[PDB]
Formats: C-alpha cells, structure tokens, sequence
C-alpha cells in the first residue's frame, strides 16, 4: 500500500508561522532548516494514549509560506 | 500575490489527504502579474 501515515504535509501562506490546527500539544524539541531563520520545533499530541507527533516549519523561498508534517491521525475530535 | 491561506486546512479530516493536498504546494489561479 502507498506510504503516506508517517508524513501527512499540509501547506500554507501566512504572515507568521504560529498556527491554529483544533487539537492540544507538547513540544519535545528543535532541528535547524536551510534558507530560513527559524528552526523547525516538534510536538507530540497531550491527549491520554494519543502517539501523535507533529513538525512545523516556514520554508526558504518565502517569508510566508509555512508547511506542518503529521505522522499517525488522531482517532479523538475533542482538542 | 495569492491571499494568506492561514486556516484553510486545519479542518479535522479522517483521510491521509488534506482536500487542498498539492504537490505542498501551489495557487491553482492564474497570475495578474509576470512571476
Ligand atoms: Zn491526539
């Protein structure tokens, strides 16, 4: 079957890369990125039994262009 | 320019694809300007 679970991408332009996404995290740490100030942070959800993680990033051809890179769903629609 | 995106996929969809997922990414309409 096609791999896409470990690194569901989402895309999008925006002044700043803080961004709202409806569910509740923790930050576990920070790598640096080419072509861009702003390290990429990473985050695991904080709901019970939940083995989510997330990376978030700006990119290096523009100020405002942010991408998030998921890996796992979460099977909750509570935050 | 396009406008800022912001929000627009941070729907909670069930599927690995987003319903926006491009090649991550690109503004489907066309340009008023040279590029
Ligand atoms: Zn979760």
């Amino acid at each position: 079957k096609t791999v896409r679970e470990p690194r569901i991408v989402v895309q999008t332009t925006s002044c700043i890369d803080i961004l709202d996404d409806g569910y509740r995290w923790r930050k576990y740490g920070q790598k640096v990125v080419c072509g861009n100030p702003n390290p990429r942070s990473y985050y695991k959800c904080t709901t019970i039994g939940c083995p989510v993680r997330k990376h978030v990033e700006r990119a290096s051809h523009d100020m405002r262009a942010v991408i998030t890179t998921y890996e796992g769903k979460h099977n909750h629609d509570v935050p | 320019s396009n406008p800022m995106r912001v929000q627009t996929c941070a729907s909670k969809f069930r599927e690995l694809v987003q319903e926006l997922t491009g090649q991550d990414a690109v503004d489907l309409q066309p340009e008023p300007i040279y590029s």
